RNA sequence: AAAAAUCUGUGAUUUUAAUAG
RNA sequence: AGCUAUUAAAAUCACAGAUU
């Protein structure tokens, strides 16, 4: 449609160039004039609904990229905090967590009023020597305190001569209680 | 020498230790004078009395003054008459011969070192260093021993609970004073002798002594003045409790020998008479129990004052909604028939009717949220978390609310350490995070309104104060509005509890008519309807580990209090250039207009800012009503004296002490205020203006009148002293006198809790206007909180504008021919702000750029700065910007093929589009 | 190191709630006071052993699972 | 209402004279009735826009008049539920008699739950004080009698009256909230 | 289940005013 | 002879920041 009055544009423009008579080029001044307005109304029009079209494509570009992130905040935000334990120079933190990769673990962790108590499951002799050192348990980058020490159903080890006559004898895992000697 | 120490030893006992010999002992004392030259409640020196130690008694001096003849005698007339009386110290009257003179001598027995206007003066007069009496006084009358004051925050009320423990061990001494003040008028009366009674001539012990003004009359018909006596002891007799010995109840609401029907009693109206006919005899003013039989608004701040003295003796239980017995639908219930005000006394409605059915909107609307029902049909509550009183809980059960703490935007965080931030040096570094809160955050805030207490004025002096705050609310206009006119910003936003549960503020908006709301409203100008707060917690950004909570008034409280100030308030924040500042923007210049007006006018000019501790707990009730008085003096031809004092009820009732929810149980609330009100940022500004003024007046009148030589502010001291002490009414006159040189010399910028002053430092070195020392003095017997110097701040020049106000601090700049101010936030506020937000999908700042742009345009002020580090700060935001702009047109390219022009947004990462909200015009 | 501890503790409560700890206050009135106050802390030595106290709590949650820091 | 017609019969007109070159005298006429066809036609199509527009106006008030009344309706009928559900849980027959013993008929609100109620809720912070309430486990306040019926704990846990004994009062979750019932 | 106010930023709809054809 | 385009202002709705 726009190309009709492009046609009639370069040809009347150029018309001056000529010696069309003055009445006739009026009439087709007046004709160009018609055809001008006719394209801003094309413009008009066409362009509001272009305009109308990006608005649509971000809105639901922004609506798509909020809907996905909510779907998968749990298992992310793990991935999240231990990425960032990296970036600490720390070496406590690798301290811990080599230990949880290996087979020593903590039970439930019991605050207190007294004292926060431990419990740490120790399946092999060798997890017991990792952790006791000096007759105190080092975990957290802490001195954890020893009180009493339970076997597979029972409490034999408590006499604490276990670092070679229990390892050969007697079963596994070995469970520890500490309490922390120092109250934050 | 020796021979004159025979005599003052007396006929009848020895063993006196003379202090300084023969001559007279120098020494400050405070004094309350009124005299041709001089009218001062000061402290000055004397030099007439020669005192002794006496050793057996624990505190007994002999204290003999020595005057000419004619006076001695003069007094000695004076005593024989009065003498019978059991509120005399012994006298013994004699002369003693020199080389070449005669003099008299009077002397006094047993007389304790500090006379009663000390104690008093000591305790309206305060500051932590030079406290040596008050530190005194405590240890000879046997409060507390001298190691308690090696404790060094002893004196703080919010840090030293204990405190109101020692000084409710003076109330004996203030109580028993009293009681022989009304013995020592009544032989005035009798024996017929004419004089003013004040502190400065009793003893702790309560004898009276120092009568030398008096004058005779014939027997019968004396005359006893005793106004400034008991005005000036007022704060004292409440900060320090004296009438706990009339406590009514004298038994525990937990012990097995209590009886049930005790709890029933509300009407205490003769108890209360029967108490000022036994201390106040010599008032003279007249006391209406219950307020509402007052005829002045004058006359209702005073009798309302003596309530709150005389409420210590009423029980906890006696106060809050009066009900009785009510039908609907034909089945019984409880419900609303008056109340009962700590302050006003109690109150009658005009228009309950027992019978009704068919229920309309209204008539349901207010059942459901009137307490009465609900607060009937539950089981009982003992909570011991909390020392307010509570008796309700749902029979649903108690639960427990915790607080989450924030999320933490990553993508953010990285381009900060990129750009340089963060490091090592310690330049900037976080400081504002989400703090989590534990299970108890509610209750355990709520439990903060222990710190509000049961203060009392010395009216005689908030009367002129009351006149006096009253004219910077003249410029401003006020009046009734009908429910057609009203304007409401947010509709979207909770209705309050119970209405709550059905839908927000807007269903109810609609769902009333015009014709019912104001319907509504009328029936509130006859009658008072409680209604309920709810404590909800607040999840914001923040640099406190306390938690805060806010309560949300019931609907029908705000629906009706805004259409009965709406018309005042908005006149507020439509004036510009006055002392409040609540409408004025710190954009387009504003900020600079502020601050050049301020400073304008005042010679030799100084900048101090104060803090209030804990404002939200410890505001007194006596000062937050006063609040609603002034607010309220502008409907002056659309109401009537009743009408408006049942809107005043209807305010103290649903605002004031109110039925609290939280966590599914009812506390009843003691006083304070509560942020959610209709009016918070307005009442808190008169209550503002209440201390800065009421700061002014107790220090103006301390100056030595003797030394004085700026005139007018001399006679402005003996006219102040006059109209407070020794007149009924006040003259207006003087009051446009006064507040016309409060303007001169100490011009304030008030917004809410948060104020500048800018005060002439001569004046106030001298002491013609009020200093920080002088705030401590008004806020300890006034508010009974320490103001702690290190809170507070002064700034002796003017080019550096306001140390901090509004939270954001302030630069001078130079640019072409002017000079501006400029306001700057902490800039650790702005980069917390983002890398710390409050949804999970906020972490994600695609999704929202407007949340930086604005938050830059705050962060514009320190690109001027001079620090390198503080001009980082605002750079940072603009590539930050232009880093997600080119994000999100480059991904909804591939995604969708669809192109943005970029040359619309282009404006949002220059400068130049930033700088025009701080160009002036 | 500072503000890299005050961030890696702002996330583990974001763990710790998700996996529910809110339920019984007294765990969770320990897990508050450990991330109120190493936010507050200026001394890094410090603020290092309350993380390690929180973080070993964590772990004892069994939410180990795969880890790549060795 | 015809305009659009007359234009375009205005218009045939028009170029039946202008294809086949009729004399300018015709020709100028009908070009002169064109713009009164046209110009009448456009005036008149003004009012198109102007009744179109009243008509969504319209729809657009008819509907939101329509929806105020369903949501109005809506909350009564739901508070006459929630009045009528609290009127049924009054004692009125306990409630009623300490209203005979008070003076004039009216109580403070603060005291119908305390002396009418037959169910208290009491919290208690440490063991110091529970002992100091209970007695022989029956609890006294206001000056009547009342029995422990139910205990649970902070976290909504029951829990025994031979479980609060001193030592292991320690373990327990406190505060501790107890349920008692009055006896008649 | 998340209050009373003030100020400012972005977007959409309607109306009005000015200039141009 | 009244109809089309670009700016400015007001109102309504939605979202987002800062302050007491
Ligand atoms: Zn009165
Ligand atoms: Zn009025």
């Amino acid at each position: 449609s726009y190309v009709i009055y492009e046609n009639a544009r370069q040809q009347y423009e150029d018309a001056v160039n000529n010696g069309s008579p003055p009445q006739l080029v009026k009439q087709l001044r007046h004709a160009m004039n018609v055809a001008k307005s006719e394209f801003d109304r094309e413009a008009s029009t066409q362009r509001k609904l272009d305009r109308m079209a990006e608005q649509a494509a971000a809105q639901m570009y922004k609506e798509a990229r909020a809907v996905n992130r909510k779907s998968k905040v749990v298992s992310a935000m793990h991935s999240l905090l231990f990425g960032m334990l990296r970036r600490l120079d720390m070496s406590s933190v690798d301290t811990i967590l080599n230990l949880a990769k290996d087979g020593v673990v903590p039970l439930s962790v019991i605050p207190a009023v007294s004292a926060t108590k431990l419990n740490i499951v120790t399946s092999d002799i060798d997890s017991y020597n990792r952790i006791q050192r000096e007759g105190c348990v080092h975990y957290a980058g802490t001195i954890w305190n020893i009180i009493d020490i339970k076997d597979n159903d029972g409490k034999v080890v408590h006499v604490k001569e276990v670092t070679a006559q229990n390892a050969e004898s007697l079963s596994w895992p070995l469970v520890l209680g500490c309490e922390r000697i120092v109250k934050l | 020498d020796m021979a004159y120490l025979n005599r003052v030893r007396g006929s009848s006992a020895a063993r006196l230790e003379p202090c300084n010999g023969t001559d007279t002992q120098h020494v400050y004392r405070a004094f309350d004078i009124y005299n041709k030259d001089v009218a001062c409640l000061g402290k000055f020196l004397k030099v007439n009395c020669v005192r002794l130690k006496n050793l057996d008694k624990h505190d007994a001096f002999y204290v003999v003054k020595r005057c000419t003849k004619s006076a001695m005698e003069h007094e000695q007339s004076i005593y024989s008459r009065l003498e019978k009386c059991g509120a005399v110290a012994e006298h013994d009257f004699f002369t003693w011969k020199d080389g070449r003179a005669i003099y008299g001598n009077v002397c006094r027995k047993d007389l304790t070192e500090y006379t009663m206007m000390d104690l008093c003066y000591a305790l309206r007069n305060f500051d932590e260093n030079n406290c040596d009496v008050l530190k005194s006084i405590l240890i000879k009358v046997g409060a507390c021993e001298e190691s308690y004051f090696n404790n060094k925050v002893w004196f703080d009320p919010v840090e030293n609970e204990d405190i109101h423990r020692v000084y409710a061990l003076l109330g004996t001494i203030v109580s028993r004073a009293m009681l022989k003040c009304v013995k020592f008028c009544d032989a005035m009366v009798e024996q017929g002798i004419v004089g003013v009674v004040t502190l400065d001539n009793q003893d702790l012990n309560g004898d009276f002594y120092d009568f030398g003004d008096f004058t005779c009359s014939i027997k019968g018909m004396g005359i006893p003045i005793c106004t400034s006596y008991y005005s000036y002891m007022m704060p004292v007799m409440g900060m320090t409790n004296c009438l706990a010995s009339e406590c009514f109840v004298k038994s525990d609401i937990f012990g097995e020998d209590f009886k049930s029907y005790d709890l029933l009693e509300y009407d205490f109206t003769e108890h209360k008479t029967a108490l000022f006919n036994k201390y106040f005899k010599y008032w003279g003013l007249q006391y209406h129990p219950n307020c509402v039989d007052c005829s002045d608004e004058q006359c209702i701040v005073h009798c309302a004052n003596f309530n709150t003295l005389f409420s210590t003796t009423i029980p906890i239980t006696a106060f809050g909604p009066l009900c009785r017995k009510c039908w609907i639908d034909g089945v019984p219930l409880v419900t609303t028939a008056g109340y009962h005000f700590k302050q006003l006394g109690i109150v009658w409605n005009n228009d309950l009717n027992l019978h009704s059915s068919r229920l309309s909107i209204n008539e349901l609307l207010q059942f459901c949220s009137d307490p009465a029902l609900l607060i009937a049909s539950s089981p009982a509550l003992v909570d011991q978390r909390t020392v307010c009183f509570s008796v309700a809980a749902l029979g649903t059960g108690m639960t427990n609310q915790t607080v989450k703490p924030g999320h933490f935007n990553k993508e953010f965080y990285d381009f900060l350490l990129e750009q340089g931030f963060f490091s090592e040096g310690s330049e900037l570094t976080l400081k504002h995070f989400f703090f989590a809160q534990k299970g108890d955050a509610a209750v355990k805030d709520f439990d903060y309104y222990r710190y509000n207490r049961p203060t009392v004025l010395d009216i005689c002096q908030a009367r002129v104060v009351y006149q006096i705050v009253q004219r910077y609310f003249d410029i401003y206009e006020g009046g009734c509005i009908t429910a057609k006119e009203v304007v409401v910003t947010n509709l979207n936003k909770s209705a309050g509890y119970p209405l709550n549960k059905f839908g927000k503020a807007g269903l109810y908006y609609e769902s009333l008519s015009y014709e019912e709301q104001d319907e509504l409203y009328a029936y509130t100008k006859r009658n008072i309807l409680p209604t309920m707060t709810q404590l909800n917690l607040k999840y914001a950004i923040s640099g406190k580990e306390r938690a805060r909570t806010v309560g949300g008034v019931s609907l029908l409280s705000t629906m009706t209090t805004r259409q009965y100030h709406q018309k005042h308030l908005k006149s507020i924040v439509n004036t510009r250039g006055a002392s409040v500042v609540i409408g004025t923007t710190k954009f387009y210049g504003g900020w600079d207009n502020m601050l050049k007006n301020l400073i304008d006018g005042v010679e030799n000019p100084c900048l101090m800012g104060w803090d209030y501790p804990k404002c939200d707990r410890a505001l007194p009730n006596m000062i937050r009503m006063i609040s609603a008085m002034i607010l309220g003096s502008k409907h002056t031809t659309c109401c009537s004296s009743t009408d408006r004092f049942f809107r005043l009820c209807n305010e103290l009732a649903q605002v004031l002490t109110e039925v609290v929810y939280s966590n599914g149980g009812f506390y009843l609330k003691p006083g304070g205020t509560t942020s959610g009100d209709a009016t918070t940022a307005y009442a808190n500004s008169v209550f503002n203006i209440f201390q800065a003024v009421s700061a002014n007046v107790n220090k103006l009148l301390s100056v030595d009148s003797n030394v004085c030589h700026n005139l007018e502010v001399k006679q402005l001291q003996r006219k102040l002293y006059e109209c407070c002490y020794r007149s009924t009414t006040v003259d207006d006159q003087f009051v446009v006198e006064y507040y016309g040189y409060l303007r001169k010399h100490f011009s304030m910028m008030i917004l809410s809790d948060d104020g500048v002053v800018c005060y002439n430092n001569d004046y106030a070195s001298l002491g013609y206007v009020a200093d920080l020392n002088a705030f401590k003095a008004v806020l300890y017997y006034q508010n009974n909180v320490f103001m702690s110097a290190s809170k507070c701040w002064i700034e002796p020049d003017i080019n550096k504008g306001p140390h901090e106000f509004c939270s954001q601090h302030t630069m001078q700049i130079v640019d072409k021919d002017g000079t501006y101010y400029l306001p700057y936030p902490d800039p650790s506020r702005i980069l917390s702000a983002g890398v710390f937000v409050d949804d999970v999908v906020k972490t994600d700042a695609v999704v929202l750029l407007e949340r930086y742009v604005s938050l830059a345009i705050d962060a514009y002020p320190l690109s001027k700065h001079e620090n390198p580090e503080y001009k980082k700060v605002f750079y940072v935001l603009l590539d930050w910007v232009k880093h997600l702009y080119k994000t999100l047109n480059a991904g909804v390219l591939e995604s969708f093929s669809v192109t943005l022009l970029e040359d619309s947004t282009a404006k949002f990462w220059d400068e130049s589009f930033y700088a025009n909200m701080y160009e002036k015009s | 190191k500072l503000t890299d501890i005050k961030c890696s503790n702002v996330v583990l409560l974001g763990c710790l709630s998700s996996m529910n700890v809110s339920a019984n206050s007294t765990e969770w009135a320990y897990c508050v006071d450990l991330h109120n106050k190493i936010n507050l802390c200026n001394d890094p030595e410090k603020a290092q052993e309350m993380l390690l106290a929180l973080l070993a709590f964590f772990l004892s949650k069994n939410s180990a699972f795969g880890l790549d820091d060795l």
